[PDB]
């Protein structure tokens, strides 16, 4: 079990780490999270509470190294950084352990919802979305735009998620012109799975931290990155059996884990209803198809 | 964006652009089969790309035989649309393609844009209005050589005939759209007013008679009234 221990609080803030929130007063005595599960990847971001403007946070994993959270009164937000000295940093969590100053991160031993909202994220991964290099941890904001919202200004803030663009060479075949844009089962698979990401997996990993930038930060350009890759599924006539099955899985605890009063700006009208009832897939998404129904039949 | 009333005047710049008509790709009678149910059977059709501007009309006859074997017909034929038009502009020499294409329904936009990735500077534009190029099968010699044609096959043909000569191509335009508005409105009519004094003949390389210019404003006279009439016939007014 690992933790992230915080110098202070001196601003009014809400924290969020993975799906879990809570505020913390401007001064209050709070020096942390711990019993963070090992094993995952992890967010743990912000909101003030004088500047609802601008969610912002850190991806990280604890076996990468140790990580805090000061505060910077210059540039004016929670700024995790990196603990070279390993001694120094238990002995100061654990100080802060003793006199109880840390909120304790509830893993429910029933619940597998992080697990099944990470299952293909990876920090190796992450950094090639979210470029630089000399920290080990990842920053993401509601602001920062994506390579391809930039092609349509700060190439090194940007989340270089991988092109998908339906109307482009790349996705299209001379001479299959009508085949390949009615079925992108040759953009998904081979344009995509064996050339791109090498596997389902990497394609999975994607799409999970492109809903979960959406989700934690509003995050537009992960928003339409997230649904361009469901899409291009959706949209496949072929497509192997375990991948789909396990996308039903994967959007089940997206759209299980999104916030009842959110749904209708992070999800699609048009491909959603086009994923779920027009689509080559609309009949392989039963888990998916079920709870969206029982949920938020009034996109539908 | 799109072609409406509002910039109706660009069609008649200097810009090279077409206007792409479907509406005749993919044609069909339908007809009861012994059991008594319903087949189709498809005609000859065409694609019907016009450059407003000069007057000239590509025409590419669509032989029934490119239909043989493929299902979903009236969807292919947007495509098979788009993938002639693209061969068109690939053929043309680079200061002779066009700058846009308009299509006269939306559904063209999406298979010709497709088609014409590799041509990226040429705009694709839907349009707000409901011209009415698919009256181009009323045009006896249009029909004629379309039905007659054994194999695909490109055609061209001044839908202008020689207007160009004594009028502007605005003028022109006008004069066409309101020829073949009153045509699809009620085709025989239409017809018996351009035929009606046989000393009026149309030219071996003409699709219209060679009205003198006052007898071109008789003509649009009588078509007017004919649109006016039958949509009085057609709303009781
Ligand atoms: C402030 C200092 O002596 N070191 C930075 C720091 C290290 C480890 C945990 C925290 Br919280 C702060
Ligand atoms: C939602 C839930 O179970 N607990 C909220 C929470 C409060 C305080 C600290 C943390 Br970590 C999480
Ligand atoms: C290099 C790359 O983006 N691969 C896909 C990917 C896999 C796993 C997690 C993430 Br986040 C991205
Ligand atoms: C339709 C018509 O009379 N066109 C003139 C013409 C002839 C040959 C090439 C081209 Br481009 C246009």
């Amino acid at each position: 079990m690992n933790t992230v221990p915080f110098t202070s609080a001196p601003i009014e803030v809400t924290i969020g780490i993975d799906q879990y929130s809570f505020n913390v007063k401007e001064n209050q005595p709070f020096h942390g999270i711990k019993d963070i599960p090992i094993g995952h990847v992890h967010v743990i971001h912000f909101q003030h509470a004088d500047n609802s403007s601008m969610r912002y946070g850190y991806w990280f994993d604890c076996r990468m190294g140790n990580f805090y959270i000061q505060y910077d009164p210059k540039d004016g937000l929670y700024k995790m950084m990196e603990e070279r000295d390993g001694a120094k940093f238990e002995n100061i969590v654990h100080n802060f352990k003793e006199r109880q100053m840390m909120v304790s991160y509830p893993k429910i031993d029933e619940d597998d919802t992080w697990y099944n909202l990470t299952e293909f994220v990876q920090m190796d991964k992450i950094r090639k979305i979210v470029r630089k290099d000399e920290n080990q941890f990842s920053y993401v904001d509601s602001s920062m735009t994506t390579v391809q919202e930039n092609e349509l200004s700060d190439p090194a803030h940007s989340l270089n998620y991988t092109v998908i663009n339906f109307k482009s060479r790349e996705a299209i075949r001379p001479g299959h012109e009508m085949e390949d844009f009615l079925d992108k089962s040759y953009y998904l698979n081979t344009v995509m799975l064996q050339g791109i990401f090498k596997n389902s997996s990497n394609y999975f990993g994607e799409l999970q931290f492109a809903f979960l930038n959406a989700m934690f930060f509003g995050n537009y350009g992960s928003s339409l990155q997230w649904h361009a890759m469901i899409e291009l599924i959706c949209s496949s006539a072929t497509v192997p059996k375990h991948m789909l099955d396990k996308l039903d899985e994967i959007l089940y605890y997206q759209i299980k884990t999104l916030p009842e009063q959110y749904s209708d700006i992070l999800l699609n009208e048009r491909v959603w209803n086009i994923c779920l009832y027009s689509s080559f897939q609309k009949n392989s998404l039963h888990n998916t198809e079920k709870i969206m129904e029982n949920k938020y039949p009034e996109l539908l | 964006g799109a072609m409406n009333s509002s910039n109706y005047a660009e069609l008649f710049n200097n810009d090279i652009k077409l206007f792409v008509d479907d509406t005749n790709v993919y044609r069909v009678t339908v007809h009861k089969t012994f059991e008594g149910n319903v087949a189709t059977k498809a005609i000859n059709g065409c694609i019907f790309t016009l450059n407003p501007k000069t007057g000239h009309l590509f025409l590419k006859i669509i032989h029934t035989s490119v239909w043989a074997g493929q299902k979903r017909l009236s969807q292919l034929a947007k495509w098979k649309t788009a993938e002639e038009v693209s061969a068109l502009v690939r053929s043309l020499p680079k200061e002779e393609q066009p700058k846009q294409i308009i299509v006269t329904r939306k559904a063209m936009l999406d298979p010709l844009e497709v088609h014409m990735l590799d041509f990226p500077n040429i705009a694709i534009r839907p349009t707000e209005l409901r011209l009415p190029f698919s009256a181009a099968m009323s045009i006896d010699k249009l029909s004629d050589v379309v039905m007659k044609a054994t194999e695909p096959q490109m055609v061209l043909f001044n839908i202008y005939d020689d207007w160009l000569d004594r009028i502007s191509s605005y003028t022109a335009f006008s004069r066409l759209t309101l020829l073949l508005r009153a045509l699809k409105t009620n085709e025989e009519s239409a017809k018996m007013i351009l035929l009606s004094d046989p000393t009026i003949t149309i030219k071996s390389y003409h699709l219209w008679p060679s009205f003198t210019d006052e007898q071109w404003i008789t003509i649009e006279s009588q078509m007017r009234d004919l649109i006016l009439t039958e949509y009085g016939r057609k709303y009781n007014v």
